């Protein structure tokens, strides 16, 4: 249903609020570094 | 003729292999079972071969019958070498510098060649997984960024560099990249994109801290992953929607192509890398294998494995890239319906896809005056298929606009995406274990300071060196320096190899070894091969890509905002500045070659 010059303009989407990206970076990141300390462990560990 | 003296005072006699055997564990960590050790070995391979590579401008600039000859190629170069490796490490039980030290050390010159082709290789598969990595990050969400241009501050449309490009294009060039203009400008820091790259370097540290013994507990998921995500994304591919006429187009050649020579030396350099003979990977598995061990058929198993891996590949690239222009058609016949309709106020329903033309024609002949001012598009199908991509795009603004027309969205990008970390991985796992052998068996440090630490320094250096890609212009520093990965120095160390072990090494040696541990004496094939036939191809090639390469065509594909037709091409040619950085990564192993031979020859003869 267009009026041919009438456009619509009041659609303006925004889901993400903060960057979900950077959640999903700190979790890996803290998982990674808990797999460095488990591994420096068991290979100081390992006599 | 072998004129080397003393051949037998440094290599392991046959005795001190029946002492050394079962007694030896120390600083030599046993494999376990050897399906794992040709499980690691074919996925490296796989891994190497196939991401950024094969699908890469290689596959889409032939456009479909580029393949043929390169499976043929195998035959002529993969089987032959690639038996001549995978047991010189297997006898001598040492590789990398260990093979050319105590063998003819007068050259020595294969060994620094392979770390430094080893070390510029990883140097920018860390920054391609880097990528890889971050756009994995950006999933997880029903909204994906690359689906929709992002409105401007006028609150009511969207700017114009995504305006007149594709949304994916803009998401990947300006919110990822950041790209420059030139290549003589340099941007900011891109802190997101250095800290995923540190990211990277982490995990990939996680995964492999100790060795063979990390490396083998993630192998046995890391080379299973990707074959059981591409069977379920090839079936997933054939239930779509004008799906099978990529295939389809794949297999139908095109004889000009074939004609020109160039898709061979494409072909040849594309199996050297994919196989991934000289190197120093694949000594550095084999050295620490029984000497009973089976060597001749799990090679063809693995090169078999990788061959159809291949195939099947680019299979489901076809499959993708058919679905995809398939809908671009019928988009496009959309629209030219539309615009005749609008003008003519036509009943909506009655100019379908089957009468448009004869309708078409009608309409025009009804009046004319008002149907010249309609504008229509001439698109038709087996030209929306031939367009491909100048690079690095057909897996991030190609594949990703595929899968936003697709029900499950999110969850297949985000399987896709873990595919190609892990083929990244095992590529990364190879071309580490490549670069850290020979340093310790250089012995250029004390007993102090393990491997723990050895591995933690070097990774360091790695990151640090690393940097440069990270900067705006980076990816086109990239652009110049995979067009030199597969380049002369490592083609001059292949023709090194096999002349270097039919000529100096006792052929007659090695037909023993093969009989003792082995046996099943090889074909006449393999030995003629050996000898010639197979060693003159990759000359006469090199020839004639030093017959080709007279004809400079160096240019790096630019996004050029400010430029009339934006979303197109842009050809500048290249600034002498970096001109001399040819002179400084290629050409430096002949200066090395030649001196120590020399020297002997004015000291002694
Ligand atoms: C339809 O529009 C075209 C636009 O020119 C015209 O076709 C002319 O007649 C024949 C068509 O086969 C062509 O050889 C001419 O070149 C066309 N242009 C002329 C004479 O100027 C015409 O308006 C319409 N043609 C038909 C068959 O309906
Ligand atoms: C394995 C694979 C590689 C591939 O090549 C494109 C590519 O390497 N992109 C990188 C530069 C990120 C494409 C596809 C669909 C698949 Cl499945
Ligand atoms: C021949 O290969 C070229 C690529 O340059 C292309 O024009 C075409 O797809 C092939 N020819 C035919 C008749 O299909």
């Amino acid at each position: 249903l267009e009026f041919l010059g009438i456009q619509p303009t009041l659609g303006p989407p925004n889901q993400p609020p903060v960057s979900i990206w950077l959640i999903v970076f700190g979790v890996v990141m803290g998982v990674i570094v808990v797999g460095i300390v488990i591994l420096i462990f068991t290979g100081i560990r390992d006599r | 003729v072998l004129p080397n003296p003393g051949l037998d005072a440094r290599i392991p006699s046959l005795a001190e292999l029946e002492t050394i055997e079962q007694e030896e564990a120390s600083s030599r960590p046993k494999w376990d079972n050897k399906a794992q050790y040709m499980l690691t070995c074919l996925g490296f391979c796989v891994g190497l071969g196939n991401v950024w590579r094969f699908p890469y401008l290689c596959q889409s600039h032939g456009g479909g019958a580029f393949m043929i000859p390169f499976l043929i190629l195998l035959v002529l170069e993969g089987i032959p070498l690639l038996y001549l490796e995978f047991a010189i490490g297997q006898r001598l039980r040492r590789g990398s510098l260990g093979v050319w030290s105590s063998i003819h050390p007068a050259l020595k010159g294969l060994g620094l060649a392979s770390m430094l082709t080893s070390f510029m290789v990883g140097l920018y598969y860390n920054t391609i997984i880097s990528w890889i990595m971050w756009y994995l990050f950006n999933s997880f969400q029903e909204p994906l960024p690359w689906s929709d241009c992002p409105l401007n501050e006028n609150q009511t449309g969207y700017v114009d560099e995504c305006a007149r490009s594709s949304p994916v294009d803009y998401f990947w060039y300006r919110e990822t990249l950041n790209i420059s203009t030139s290549i003589s400008d340099s941007g900011s820091i891109q802190w997101w994109m250095l800290l995923c790259l540190a990211c990277a370097w982490s995990v990939l540290y996680m995964c492999t801290i100790r060795g063979i013994e990390t490396t083998g507990k993630a192998v046995y998921i890391t080379s299973t992953l990707p074959y059981v995500v591409l069977t379920i994304f090839l079936i997933r591919g054939l239930t779509l929607k004008g799906a099978t006429n990529g295939i389809v187009f794949l297999f139908t050649p095109n004889v000009t192509e074939l004609a020109q020579p160039d898709t061979w030396l494409d072909a040849g350099a594309q199996v050297f890398f994919s196989f991934s003979l000289a190197f120093g990977g694949l000594i550095s598995f084999s050295s620490y294998n029984s000497v009973h061990n089976n060597c001749e058929k799990d090679s063809v198993i693995v090169s078999i494995i990788n061959g159809f891996t291949s195939v099947y590949v680019a299979i489901v690239v076809y499959s993708v890239i058919g679905f995809r222009a398939t809908q671009r058609y019928d988009d496009c016949f959309s629209t030219n319906i539309l615009t005749l309709i609008n003008g003519f106020d036509l009943p909506e329903g009655n100019v379908t896809q089957e009468n448009f033309v004869d309708m078409q024609q009608r309409c025009n002949a009804s009046d004319p005056a008002a149907y010249a001012q309609l504008v229509f598009q001439t698109c038709d199908i087996n030209a929306f298929l031939s367009e491909a991509v100048e690079g690095t795009g057909l897996a991030f603004i190609v594949f990703t606009e595929a899968i936003t027309k697709m029900p499950l969205s999110p969850l297949w990008s985000v399987l896709f995406f873990i595919m190609l970390f892990c083929l990244g991985l095992s590529s990364m796992f190879g071309n580490m274990e490549g670069v850290v052998v020979p340093l310790q068996d250089l012995r250029v440090i004390p007993p102090k300071w393990p491997k723990e630490v050895l591995t933690g320094l070097i990774c360091l250096g790695t990151f640090l060196i690393g940097f440069i890609f990270t900067l705006n212009s980076g990816q086109y520093w990239l652009s110049l320096l995979d067009s030199y990965a597969g380049s002369i120095p490592l083609l001059i160390i292949a023709f090194c190899e096999m002349f270097s072990v039919v000529y100096v090494y006792g052929v007659d040696r090695f037909n023993k070894d093969i009989e003792f541990m082995i046996g099943h004496k090889p074909n006449i094939f393999w030995q003629v091969t050996w000898r010639v036939v197979s060693p003159l191809l990759m000359l006469i090639i090199f020839l004639f890509f030093f017959v080709v390469e007279v004809s400079q065509e160096l240019t790096y594909s630019i996004w050029d905002p400010g430029y009339e037709e934006f979303p197109k091409s842009q050809k500048i040619s290249y600034p002498n500045w970096v001109y001399v950085v040819v002179v400084i990564v290629a050409g430096v192993p002949s200066l090395t070659i030649p001196g120590y031979a020399i020297y002997k020859l004015i000291r002694n003869h």
